[PDB]
RNA sequence: AAACUCCAUAUAUAUAAUUUUAAUUAUAUAUAAUUUUAUAUUAUUUAUUAAUAUAAAGAAAGGAAUUAAGACAAAUCAUAAU
């Protein structure tokens, strides 16, 4: 057929020259090979089936249908660990996203003074540790409607740097305090 | 027979063309100066209509190609295996037999079987440590020959990372279960099974790190091991925790280059078979690939060119990203005003952009649920009575 | 990403056990009344054997009451033997019914028997054809040997209907 | 059929007895290299000095 | 160019392969049934592509009709009878027919696609058998000694350092290779 | 060689990560009588230095399990890591079912790739049965891994003019067939299913075609000529089949006016080759 | 089956008025023919199942 | 909400050695439409505009699944669970 021991000992294991060799001599040469239109069978991709793949072959020596190890044969006994992790770089980051980390977490100045120095350039290091953070009302606002009555939370908070600069600002939210004071330190810092 | 003749009686025509009794007509190099190109011109137009034969009767592509494109072969095909869940996962329990009584008496093992499982799950360790090990349901596939039970299991508190390898020197409590589902020689579950299947049976824990990322495991958790963080109503750090386990991802972007992506692929396979159908094919004669039944190009590693395992199979999946997950909290969750509360935790969104540009189309799972959706009800038990959990993600 | 791939060709010895259970071959009919002779005498067939590894937890459940709600009780579990010294049992009734094709047919009754139990010969008349119409309304009905038989000769009229266990 | 019969009647005829081989070997390398060989599509994948070209 | 890519592999990239019918007559006919079609119709490809190799005449997957059971049922669990609800069961069909073929061969394709079906597809299997008005069914000795033999002939075997054993196969081949076996027949 | 992990003597001298594997192995094993072995708890102390552990640890590690783990640590497990913001280092439970559905092709390309290949050993040629000599056929039915009562049914079925009777014996043998015989296609067919395995049900069948072929045979007391065959079953037949005998007028065919074929040179120039 | 030639045709190898008795069923089945008024230029051989005698 | 989807529509391609014939068929895949233009007339955010007129080209015209939030302490503790 196309290549007969054209060096294809060195490109394919010993165990499948037999299964080559067998092809080769009844599948006769001038075959009129057609493709398939109403059922796939081979992958999109090109492979020589030749080397387990991990994550695309299925792991040896774990159960799974279309196993050939029989019920004493199996080789998994630890099942504290993901088997078969991701290939490649083992991760699926979408394009332009990061792994999320600390971010100054323990700190909504840090999250305030990145919005900040995003929307409008102010210094981020001057925000976070220059200024001086002070809620003065935080309070239930409700308001009627068709469903029924609408619980807000409002805050009003003044920020300012001991030094002179002042501002205050009044944030409302639907769901928490936390974020009602966040959107007023906003506020605030942007009305300095 | 042979054009030697052929050629004189085409003379004879070119004579009439001029005038049928004259002895020749126009002509600058006796009728081979571009007579010879016209004919050539002819014989190429045959080639082109033979060739386009040829590339069509030799198509088969993924689908996604998005119509905007000029260079998108006229193939397509969604049933490919990474872009749309066989429909046989649908039902939980994958069997067709000639006989409806078994098929039916073994719907019955599967369930109470399934049953089994989940109450098999708890373990105690010292009075004071209570592991719960959440599964999803379970896969049952009758294969003709063989039974096979699949199903993914989240611990509640895997060891801590930043603990040494100590773990290597004892055996969990939920290590020792997985082992005696299969591994045990004469006493695995599987062996009991077979009595009740009369059939081979096997058994696979697929592990998942995250809650989230199937439907039935995490409403499972929520109603069982997270009470006491909304009993009385629902925690403020437990919702900020809840509403932020996933950041805020561009669909549409996703969905952009997930469609440029296939139209690159399918648009490098055309370009692959093009020069194998111009640059190749000098020494092999033409009317060898004789169109009419056969379509046999060439090499397949010429077909498919750098198409390897490496760079086409991930980034053809689908049901990657989940960008948008519901929970709902219903029922007498609330020692004060004694009467039924819900509460409704929605982000992201529930529709799946892919679908809405590209060739790609969505298929209802037992026609109801969008390909694209996996939801989950678990109804639990508190001193007021009962609760229901329903959550719903979206993955795209 | 590299594994080695071992290969081990599918002889048709590791493709026994799932040829057809019913075959046009003599040979096919050996092997499936060896196959079945195995299931019924409870081989190791569907399931890991059983090797004198464990000597506590080596159970089976594979009673003669297993599946059946008659008797009454609970799951048995009942020591299984290790995969040597475990008797197989060959009934030549099974041979000759999988592999050959033998069959009983109800011996017919005649006149004589009749005539022994009533004098009449109308009745005598009546009571062969009843006979007859059993015997060959009687083969259908999935059921045993024993059992058979004696349904036969008490409606026959034979046997007294007391004997059935009223 | 009105055609092609008469045109194939007449190869027995033509075929004579004069030498071709060299002929016909190079009329067959022509048909190879033009007609099956020509490039529908090419490839992998100045100054305008005068105006009107077009004109 | 590249490293070669033998026809075997090659095959996998282009419909199944078939053997032309030389006499005419069905040995075998395989309906495969489920309810997911691309199972059926993928393992209905597999079976196509064994068949050649094993010399089997196969015909190909005919779509026989498919079947739908349908049922209507009330969406309340308590009085709302003008409000209801359809459910639909689909039973997929495929045929294949296998021509010209010995029934040991025929037995080993059988064998080996129950060996690796699928989840959620059934086989029933007509075979067909050419006989003699009348047959001598009187043989014993004579018949199961050719027999026996038979089986061993065909379950041998060559090679111990590849290939793969069945336990049951292999204590099946014990039992009947016997001499308890052999007086089992009429130790009566 | 598999036996090795059921003799913790011979654990001497393995790399650590075969030690571990087969203590694991033991342990996965023997689930419910396992006991402490020395050889055992000697072999792992060698692995301190492969996992970083003290040996000290090793020991009561080994001879109390998890208890000896929350021993070295403090409290047990507080921090709830359930809700863990997403590492993007995992795929869902769809996308793995998809995944699986992946594998599960590769498994079988690679079947059709190497394995199918090594069967082809065991062609062999088809030796046809004479179609004079082997009239009669039986057919039988199997349903793989499954009970099905149907698969107790055998049918038999020949061709009356192939069964070697005269001409007044086959008459005979279609009229005792009776309902068994179609003339218009001259096939007679009998099954049976009232035995439990088929061996028995073909042996059946052919006794009675013997049995009626005897009585066919024999025409020295009756001889049934005067009676004609029956075919009121076949006509009922008939009645429910739609039929489609209708054929084309041969007289309205007209070849004058197909399509002829149009001549070009390209096909007359270029086929030399 | 559409063959040059006159008005003849065969429905199902019945006549026209044997196997449809409604006339309106005939016109239809001419109109062609005589909105191309080629009625006598054709014979027509139809074969039909299914419905009932308007829609075949 | 629309689309995506299922039953239907047309075309192709693939299977059936047309004796499971219904090839006038079966069901796998893909294409097509939530139709295009051309001049007419009223008009009019001026042409970039609709409503019609209907030369033309098209096989192309339906059906059901899906019924949000809130409510009526609507029905259901007799489907089961509480
Ligand atoms: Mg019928
Ligand atoms: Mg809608
Ligand atoms: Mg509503
Ligand atoms: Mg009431
Ligand atoms: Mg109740």
């Amino acid at each position: 057929q196309h290549y007969d021991e054209s060096l294809l000992s060195r490109y394919y294991p010993e165990s499948l020259l037999k299964s080559i060799k067998l092809a080769q001599q009844t599948i006769p040469e001038d075959t009129k090979f057609r493709v398939s239109r109403n059922v796939e069978f081979a992958p999109p991709y090109l492979d020589d089936f030749t080397k387990i793949h991990p994550f695309w072959d299925y792991k040896p020596g774990m159960p799974h249908l279309h196993a050939q190890e029989e019920n004493n044969n199996f080789s998994i006994f630890r099942w504290d660990q993901v088997q078969q992790p991701l290939p490649g770089e083992g991760n699926i980051l979408p394009p332009g996203v990061s792994l999320p980390n600390d971010g100054g977490r323990k700190s909504k100045s840090a999250d305030v003074a990145a919005g900040l120095h995003k929307q409008t350039g102010v210094d981020p290091d001057y925000i976070t540790r220059k200024l001086t953070m002070k809620p003065l009302v935080m309070k239930r606002v409700s308001n009627q409607t068709g469903k029924g009555k609408i619980a807000s939370f409002y805050a009003l908070v003044v920020v300012g740097d001991k030094n002179g600069m002042v501002g205050l600002g009044e944030g409302k939210s639907r769901e928490e305090m936390s974020k009602a004071i966040f959107k007023a330190h906003w506020d605030a810092v942007r009305n300095l | 027979l042979k054009l030697l003749n052929m050629i004189l009686s085409m003379m004879n025509k070119t004579n009439n063309n001029n005038n049928i009794i004259i002895n020749n007509t126009l002509d600058s190099l006796m009728n081979k100066k571009l007579l010879l190109k016209n004919m050539l011109l002819d014989m190429n137009n045959k080639k082109m209509n033979n060739m386009k034969r040829m590339l069509n009767n030799n198509n088969m592509n993924p689908a996604g190609a998005n119509p905007v494109v000029h260079r998108i072969g006229p193939a397509g095909n969604i049933n490919n295996k990474l872009q749309h869940l066989n429909n046989m996962n649908n039902w939980n329990t994958q069997i067709y037999n000639y006989n409806k009584n078994m098929e039916i008496m073994n719907t019955m093992n599967d369930k109470l079987i399934n049953k089994l499982l989940y109450k098999m799950m708890t373990l105690k360790l010292n009075n004071m440590n209570i592991n719960k090990i959440i599964m999803s349901k379970t896969i049952n596939q009758h294969s003709l020959n063989k039974l096979n039970i699949k199903f993914y299991y989240y611990n509640n508190d895997i060891n801590n990372n930043n603990n040494n390898n100590n773990n290597n020197y004892y055996m969990n409590m939920m290590n020792k279960l997985m082992n005696i589902m299969n591994n045990n020689m004469n006493n695995n579950l599987c062996n009991i099974l077979s009595y009740y299947y009369k059939k081979k049976v096997t058994i696979e824990p697929i592990k998942l790190s995250y809650i989230y990322l199937n439907s039935d495991i995490f409403s499972k958790y929520i109603s069982l091991n997270d009470m006491d963080k909304y009993n009385n109503g629902i925690l403020t750090n437990y919702q900020r925790m809840l509403n932020n386990i996933m950041p805020k991802l561009n669909d549409h972007n996703i969905s952009m280059n997930y469609i440029n992506n296939i139209n690159n692929i399918n648009n490098n396979k055309y370009n692959n078979m093009i020069n194998l159908l111009n640059n190749n094919n000098n020494i092999n004669n033409n009317n060898n690939y004789n169109n009419n039944n056969n379509n046999y190009i060439g090499n397949i590693n010429n077909i498919y060119n750098n198409m390897t395992i490496d760079n086409i199979p991930m980034d053809i999946l689908m049901y990657k990203y989940l960008v948008g997950w519901s929970i709902k909290f219903k029922g007498r969750l609330s020692n004060n005003n004694g009467r039924t509360s819900t509460t409704n935790l929605l982000n992201g969104t529930f529709n799946n952009k892919k679908y809405l540009w590209s060739n790609i189309n969505n298929n209802y799972k037992l026609n109801y649920i969008p390909s694209n959706h996996n939801l989950y009800n678990n109804s639990n038990i508190n001193k007021n009575g009962k609760y229901n959990i329903k959550v719903k993600l979206n993955f795209i | 990403v590299s594994s080695e791939y071992v290969l081990e060709e599918p002889t048709p010895l590791s493709l026994l056990e799932y040829t057809p259970q019913v075959f046009p071959t003599k040979e096919s009919r050996l092997v499936n009344f060896t196959l079945d002779s195995l299931k019924k005498s409870n081989y190791p067939i569907y399931r890991s054997p059983n090797l004198g590894i464990l000597k506590v937890h080596d159970f089976t459940l594979n009673t003669p009451n297993f599946g059946k709600y008659t008797p009454g009780s609970s799951l048995i579990f009942a020591k299984e033997p290790q995969l040597q010294n475990l008797l197989i049992e060959e009934d030549p009734e099974d041979f000759h019914r999988q592999v050959t094709g033998e069959y009983q047919l109800l011996k017919p009754y005649v006149k004589k028997d009749f005539e022994k139990l009533t004098k009449s010969k109308d009745t005598v008349s009546k009571l062969v054809q009843n006979s007859q119409v059993v015997r060959l309304s009687l083969q259908s009905v999935v059921m045993g040997s024993e059992e058979k038989k004696l349904v036969y000769d008490v409606c026959s009229g034979m046997k007294p209907i007391s004997e059935l266990q009223q | 059929d009105e055609i092609l019969p008469e045109l194939k009647k007449s190869l027995e005829q033509d075929k004579l007895s004069d030498k071709e081989q060299q002929l016909e070997a190079e009329l067959s390398d022509f048909f190879r290299n033009y007609a099956l060989l020509n490039k529908l599509f090419d490839s992998k994948t100045a100054t305008p000095t005068k105006p009107y070209p077009n004109l | 160019s590249t490293r070669p890519y033998p026809v075997n592999v090659e095959a996998v990239y282009y419909a199944p392969l078939k053997l032309p019918i030389k006499y005419g007559d069905l040995v075998a006919d395989i309906q495969l049934r489920s309810y997911d079609n691309e199972n059926l119709d993928f393992y209905s490809d597999f079976i196509l592509r064994t068949g050649y190799y094993l010399g089997i005449p196969l015909t190909g997957p005919k779509p026989l009709p498919t079947r739908r059971e349908r049922w209507t049922v009330i969406k309340s669990p308590f009085v709302h009878a003008k409000s209801k609800e359809n459910f639909e069961r689909h039973t997929h069909k495929r045929l294949i027919r296998a021509w010209d073929t010995n029934p040991e061969v025929l037995q080993m394709l059988i064998a080996y696609i129950t060996k690796h079906s699928m989840a959620g597809v059934g086989m029933k299997c007509n075979f067909f058998q050419r006989s003699e008005i009348s047959l001598d069914l009187g043989s014993d000795a004579n018949g199961l000694e050719k027999s026996l033999s038979n089986i061993d002939e065909l379950y041998s075997l060559r090679n111990d350092d590849k290939a793969q054993t069945s336990a049951v196969g292999q204590k099946v081949l014990e039992l009947l290779d016997s001499p308890d076996f052999k007086k089992h027949l009429e130790k009566k | 060689s598999a036996d090795l992990y059921m003799h913790p003597e011979k654990w001497k001298g393995l790399p650590p990560q075969r030690i571990l594997e087969l203590y694991w192995e033991r342990m996965a094993r023997l689930g419910s009588e396992y006991k402490p072995n020395k050889d055992e708890l000697n072999a792992l102390l060698t692995t301190s230095e492969y996992s970083n552990v003290p040996v000290n640890d090793i020991k009561k590690l080994y001879h109390r399990g998890e208890q000896g783990a929350i021993d070295i640590k403090g409290g047990n497990v507080n921090r709830d890591n359930s809700l863990r913001p997403f590492m993007f280092d995992e795929l869902p439970s769809q996308a793995q079912e998809l995944v699986a559905q992946h594998r599960e092709q590769r498994f079988y390309n690679r079947l059709a790739a190497y394995e199918l290949p090594l069967l082809a050993q065991y062609r062999q040629e088809y030796k046809r049965p004479s179609p004079e000599s082997h009239p009669v056929t039986y057919r039988y039915t199997s349903y793989v891994g499954e009970e099905h009562p149907n698969s107790r049914k055998v049918v038999l079925s020949v061709k009356t003019k192939e069964l070697g009777l005269e001409e007044k014996s086959l008459h005979k043998f279609r009229i005792l067939a009776r309902s068994r015989y179609d003339h218009t296609t001259d096939i007679f067919k009998m099954s049976s299913d009232k035995f439990e395995h088929a061996s028995q049900n073909a042996r059946y069948l052919h006794d009675i075609l013997q049995r009626l072929l005897a009585e066919s045979k024999d025409l020295t007391e009756d001889d049934f000529s005067d009676v004609p065959l029956d075919t009121r079953h076949t006509i009922a037949k008939s009645l429910r089949k739609k039929k489609r005998d209708y054929e084309f007028p041969e007289h309205w065919k007209r070849p004058e006016d197909a399509p002829k074929k149009k001549f070009d040179i390209v096909d007359q120039l270029l086929s030399t080759l | 089956f559409v063959v040059r030639g006159t008005g003849e045709i065969l429905v199902n190898g019945r006549q026209l008025n044997d196997y449809f008795l409604k006339m309106k069923d005939r016109e239809s089945i001419m109109y062609p023919l005589q909105v191309i008024e080629s009625v006598g230029k054709y014979n027509i051989f139809a074969t039909t199942s299914g419905g009932g005698p308007t829609g075949q």
